[PDB]
């Protein structure tokens, strides 16, 4: 998918059809840090285990 | 964006997106250098066309 933003929030959607989704840990994969990538933006990625770990 | 579109092209040959983003500066130079050799290759030898 591709990250999109309606100007306020951030979503991940399939590249061929606007179906915005919450940016969870499963929707994405991690490789590296904030240095190398040009154009990176700041936001929060939801972790599905937070309600389970807390409860 | 053209930086992002090439990540689609890279992702279509079995290479993940982050390979392009982490090496975008190297890749842009490789693309630019290879294009420049095209003019020389046609300009040097006239049997190309
Ligand atoms: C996009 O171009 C603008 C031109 O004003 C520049 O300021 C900005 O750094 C660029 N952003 C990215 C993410 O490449």
């Amino acid at each position: 998918g591709v990250f999109v933003s309606n100007g306020t929030h951030w979503f991940v959607t399939q590249r061929n059809f606007y179906e915005p989704q919450i940016i969870t840990t499963d929707n994405t994969f991690v490789s590296g840090n904030c240095d190398v990538v040009i154009g990176i933006v700041n936001n929060t990625v939801y972790d599905p285990l937070q309600p389970e770990l807390d409860s | 964006p053209f930086p992002m579109q090439m990540a689609y092209r890279f992702n279509g040959i079995g290479v993940t997106q982050n390979v392009l983003y982490e090496n975008q500066k190297l890749i842009a130079n490789q693309f630019n250098s290879a294009i420049g050799k095209i003019q020389d290759s046609l300009s040097s030898t006239p049997s190309a066309l």
